[PDB]
């Protein structure tokens, strides 16, 4: 449920505590941009079939 | 005397050179670290006492002759790649 | 060349009292060169690499 | 102590016309001038100088003139001009000292103690920074050796107040880089780097080297500190560090793709609208 | 073969006409059992056909891609077989794609009895030949991409080879031949799989970035470079 | 006694009750001893606390210069037993007294803290920067006595 970041590893009996590091925002503004610059490289497809 | 890179120094190597008992080198190096003659970290794991070092000692005419030669291959690197960058970027160098 | 008659001053009294004279400047090597020490950082930059963590920041933002 | 002497644009632009006017006819080695300045917390500003007639001999090295009356009455006339600058040293365009500094730097101490000398290697147009500022200590030298006059050295920094910074910027107005500067600049800007880290480590290396082979006392202090650079290296091999460095250059290796695939879209598209451009007026012209 | 290996097709060339030759050098390097290279430029001439002109190519591309896909190990995409145009074409290979799969080599041979004979005059038989004598490689991909430190025995049963004893040459030559990234310790008889490690420090991403982003520069200077301003009227 | 809290340097508390037990809590008619580590209830108590603030300077020497001291050599430096050390740290955790992470699997009690890719790089500029400010330093002193000792 996303309570504490750990995991459990069942063959050692343990319960692997750690840190989640963030989320890199800067990926996720290139992936969002890459979607983007898709739909514009869309709309340039129609200029192009004017020819 | 480490080869610098090898900066760490297994905890047997550190006994042995001053015949002094593993349990007592992790203490050893405890003051010696105190003091302020090291500025390095200890692990227990590895016993391996990683070496930082801020504390210079005197020089002599062969360790002043064995730190030139090193430093001669330093600046030998510097230049190799300072050439591989004018000779790349000459055009754009302007 | 090198100007035309400035207003602000044409009516101070100019071509009627007072005229100007081109005003060229000697700069000669060896005095340019002594100078452009002023903002002419160092050997060491260049080769500083910035600060990642206010570049990552810098680039993400 | 001095912590730095920020010498002003306006200094090195006369000592550089005080040895033109000599050179020019009286050919001679150093030309040796006052500089007056004003004080801070602890860095001296040079904001003027002018010349003090300075005659020497190769002979002896001690029969010189650095002439009193002239360097008295000059700055009785400055003080009247501007009233915010002491002496507070000399400057000599040799650019190696001379056996005669201490001599005339006790003299120089006799008008500012805290007497620093600037060299200015005007005749030079190099690397870069062509003041050297120089200071007077006399001490027991700690660690048991000889007494002696010596100078020290003070860091040394070239500054600009508003007045003369104004017109030095409009004075080169035809070889100022520009201060974005762009990649074509910044690339130079390590290629520079690269030379002069070469170039230093070079006088290092001659320098050990005479050490080595004894042409010059093992100074037995500051020796070491060069052996402190040696040990501050960064040790790239370790494998924790390479896999960092391989995760932020992977890290920034992802935001120039994201730049070059903007600038190619934007590429296509400037040449479809340029496609439509002049073919409709290709059949516009009909 | 040789006409391709010393002649230099223009780089500059048509896409109707790049579309073309990468089909044919498909083909070639199939047959000269150079698959990997097969699969990456027939995909690569299939994404090239002209959208919707030519129904035809695509079909023929896909007939090769389907069968050159299963000799090397891959089970091709399910979206091929159902769309439109290749839907009856490529029927005929539907059939033995599921015969890989289910590995069921009676299946398989069932198949090439009846529609083997429609492959020869797609020009295909010979490659599904190869196939027949090559059905265990997947299943030993299968295994090795899904298991980690399965036993040889159990490999045995999982692919139904006869012995035990018999799948080390197979697993082995599955891991010879890199089709699987896995090294058999024989001193107890498990397939140990390689330790994945975390790319991203590594140096994989950066290479991938740079023939990225050296190909984005060069779409750059190619829309530039042309620009085709007109000589201004 | 005094310096020995200020000395960063372990002190072991079995060397220290050894050598200073006697003086504090016995004293004699030359060492008038003190109310505070009496035997009474509450001197007592303050007796446990000096071997609880003794053991904590300890802790804080461990986690200046150690990095990964397995918890075993940790308890024989502190006189405590295996399990008693491990919940002294963890109250300290907790509190935020100090930064552990008691890797209970195989013992192992890391200080340093997790090293992100900013600071790791970050770290080694530092380096540098100091290297090349040491290489003009070195250079600017070799310059002057090339200058002295002509």
């Amino acid at each position: 449920d996303k309570k504490f970041h750990g995991i459990l590893d069942q063959g050692e009996g343990v319960l692997i505590i750690f840190d989640e590091p963030p989320v890199d925002k800067t990926y996720e503004a290139a992936l969002e941009t890459i979607q983007n610059m898709s739909k514009v490289v869309d709309s340039l497809y129609n200029k192009a079939k004017k020819l | 005397t480490r080869p610098a890179n090898h900066r760490q120094l297994t905890f047997e190597e550190i006994a042995k050179s001053a015949k002094i008992t593993v349990n007592e080198v992790e203490l050893l190096v405890m003051k010696a670290l105190s003091v302020g003659l090291v500025k390095g970290s200890i692990d227990e794991v590895d016993k391996r006492v990683h070496m930082t070092w801020v504390q210079p000692r005197v020089l002599d005419l062969q360790q002043i002759k064995g730190m030139k030669d090193r430093l001669e291959f330093w600046c030998t690197d510097v230049k190799s790649m300072e050439m591989l960058v004018e000779h790349q970027a000459h055009d754009i160098l302007t | 060349h090198l100007n035309k008659p400035s207003i602000q001053a044409l009516i101070h009294g100019l071509n009627r009292h007072y005229y100007s004279i081109t005003i060229n400047y000697r700069k000669n090597e060896l005095e340019q060169k002594m100078l452009l020490n002023l903002h002419k950082k160092s050997w060491m930059e260049g080769l500083t690499l910035q600060d990642y963590s206010e570049h990552c920041k810098h680039n993400e933002s | 102590a001095v912590q730095k002497v920020v010498v002003h644009p306006l200094v090195l632009l006369s000592v550089v016309d005080h040895f033109n006017r000599i050179g020019k006819v009286g050919n001679q080695k150093r030309v040796v001038g006052v500089l007056l300045g004003s004080w801070q917390k602890k860095v001296l500003d040079v904001s003027n100088s002018f010349a003090v007639p300075f005659d020497e001999d190769d002979k002896d090295d001690s029969v010189w003139f650095l002439d009193h009356d002239y360097l008295e009455n000059m700055y009785g006339m400055f003080k009247k001009v501007n009233a915010r600058e002491r002496i507070v040293g000399w400057y000599h365009t040799g650019p190696k000292l001379h056996k005669n500094d201490i001599a005339i730097n006790e003299l120089m101490k006799r008008y500012c103690p805290n007497s620093v000398l600037v060299i200015i290697d005007v005749k030079p147009k190099d690397l870069g920074l062509p003041t050297e500022a120089y200071i007077s200590v006399e001490e027991v030298h700690d660690d048991g050796t000889p007494t002696s006059k010596t100078f020290e050295h003070v860091t040394s920094e070239i500054g600009a107040e508003e007045a003369e910074e104004v017109g030095v910027e409009h004075l080169l107005r035809d070889i100022k880089d520009t201060t974005v500067g762009t990649l074509s600049q910044r690339i130079t800007n390590q290629v520079h780097g690269l030379k002069g880290l070469n170039s230093k480590l070079l006088d290092i290396r001659s320098y050990l080297e005479k050490v080595a082979t004894g042409k010059l006392p093992i100074n037995h202090q500051i020796i070491y500190q060069l052996q402190d650079v040696f040990n501050l290296l960064p040790d790239v091999s370790l494998q924790e560090f390479v896999k960092a460095f391989y995760l932020k250059t992977n890290d920034q290796m992802v935001v120039v793709y994201l730049a070059s695939l903007i600038r190619s879209v934007v590429a296509l598209h400037n040449l479809i609208n340029n496609k439509i451009a002049n073919r409709d007026a290709e059949k516009k012209e009909g | 073969e040789k006409l391709v290996s010393k002649s230099v097709f223009p780089e500059q060339a048509n896409n109707n006409e790049w579309a073309r030759y990468l089909y044919y050098t498909g083909r070639i390097k199939a047959i000269q059992l150079e698959y990997s290279e097969a699969r990456r430029t027939m995909t690569n001439a299939l994404r090239k056909a002209p959208q919707h002109t030519a129904v035809g190519f695509k079909q023929t591309v896909h007939k090769l891609l389907i069968v050159v896909e299963l000799l090397l190990g891959e089970i091709p995409d399910r979206l091929q077989f159902r769309q439109p145009s290749l839907k009856r074409s490529l029927m005929p290979y539907f059939l033995l794609t599921q015969a890989v799969r289910t590995g069921n080599l009676a299946k398989f041979n069932q198949v090439l009895d009846q529609f083997g004979e429609k492959f020869q005059a797609d020009g295909t038989y010979t490659l599904i030949i190869r196939l027949r004598h090559n059905v265990i490689k997947t299943g030993v991909r299968m295994i090795s991409l899904s298991y980690s430190r399965i036993s040889l025995a159990d490999i045995a049963q999982k692919l139904q080879l006869d012995s035990p004893e018999d799948a080390e040459f197979i697993v082995a030559k599955a891991i010879r031949d890199g089709v699987i990234e896995a090294s058999i310790n024989h001193e107890k008889g498990y397939v140990q799989s390689k330790e994945m490690i975390d790319i991203y420090s590594t140096r994989e991403p950066q290479l991938a970035f740079h023939q990225r982003i050296s190909f984005c520069l060069d779409i750059h200077n190619m829309s530039v470079k042309a620009m085709r301003f007109p000589p201004k009227s | 006694l005094l310096k020995l809290f200020t000395t960063m340097e372990l002190m072991r508390w079995s060397t220290l009750v050894e050598d200073y037990g006697m003086e504090l809590r016995k004293g004699s008619l030359e060492s008038p001893a003190t109310d505070v580590f009496g035997s009474t209830e509450e001197g007592e108590k303050r007796w446990k606390d000096l071997k609880n603030r003794v053991v904590e300077h300890n802790i804080r020497i461990m986690a200046k210069y150690y990095t990964r001291i397995t918890m075993k050599r940790m308890a024989q430096l502190l006189d405590l037993s295996v399990d008693e050390s491990e919940a002294f740290l963890s109250n300290l955790v907790v509190n935020k007294t100090i930064f552990a992470k008691v890797d209970r699997l195989a013992g192992i009690i890391n200080f340093q803290r997790p090293k992100d890719p900013n600071n790791l790089l970050n770290d080694w500029s530092q380096k540098l920067n100091s290297l090349m400010s040491l290489v003009n330093k070195t250079t600017h002193l070799i310059a002057k006595e090339e200058m002295i000792h002509n």
